[PDB]
């Protein structure tokens, strides 16, 4: 009978504390994201979880982490939104075609 | 009224190497932060301490001035022993020299 009073209220106190924290870190994770998302792609991933990126700029760079995304669901190829200046991947993307392609259909 | 020329902005030594600090750890980034200190004449405005404003997508602006976190920082540091008020800011600027 006691671990009615007890449990719950420690459960759903820490329930909402957590709750406030995770809404603090998805608004700061999600001001962070700054839109630019200089596309880039994923040239080779290698484990330490670290990825190679060679961005649109023609140039190449080591990622000392991944990013804001999972190392699993990427390959060779794929490509992500990585910072403009911290070449930080922020997001994947979908893939895309260029026009030319889309107007050879 | 106005300014002189002979207006001295005194950076005590700990400011200059927290500055420094976070200055090469934001590169090639920029980063921010708020300068704590007095106005103790109008000759000279003392810094006496800064502390690192967390990075935003905003970028160096008004709305990287996080109100919360500069509000606990005071409050936090004001029961060490740093009951002073913010003097101004600080601004990395990677490269290029300093300019605004």
């Amino acid at each position: 009978i006691k671990i009615m009073k007890s449990e719950v209220l420690r459960v759903t106190h820490e329930l909402q504390a957590m709750k406030d924290k995770i809404k603090e870190n998805s608004e700061k994770i999600k001001v962070n994201k700054t839109l630019p998302y200089l596309v880039s792609n994923v040239i080779e991933l290698l484990d330490v979880k670290c990825a190679v990126i060679k961005t649109s700029t023609r140039q190449t760079y080591f990622l000392p982490v991944i990013g804001l995304v999972d190392a699993e669901k990427l390959k060779p190829g794929d490509l992500v939104g990585v910072n403009k200046d911290s070449y930080l991947i922020l997001e994947t993307l979908p893939t895309e075609y260029d026009s030319r392609v889309k107007a050879m259909e | 009224p106005a300014v002189d020329t002979a207006e001295q902005v005194y950076i005590s030594s700990l400011a200059l190497l927290k500055m420094l600090k976070h200055g090469r750890a934001g590169v090639p980034m920029e980063v921010m932060g708020l300068m704590l200190g007095e106005f103790v004449d109008d000759y000279t405005v003392r810094v006496i301490d800064v502390f690192a404003m967390p990075q935003s997508g905003t970028g160096v602006s008004v709305e990287a001035v996080d109100p919360v976190f500069q509000a606990k920082m005071l409050d936090m540091l004001k029961q060490t022993g740093r009951p002073e008020m913010v003097v101004g800011w600080y601004h990395s600027h990677p490269g290029f020299g300093c300019w605004l």
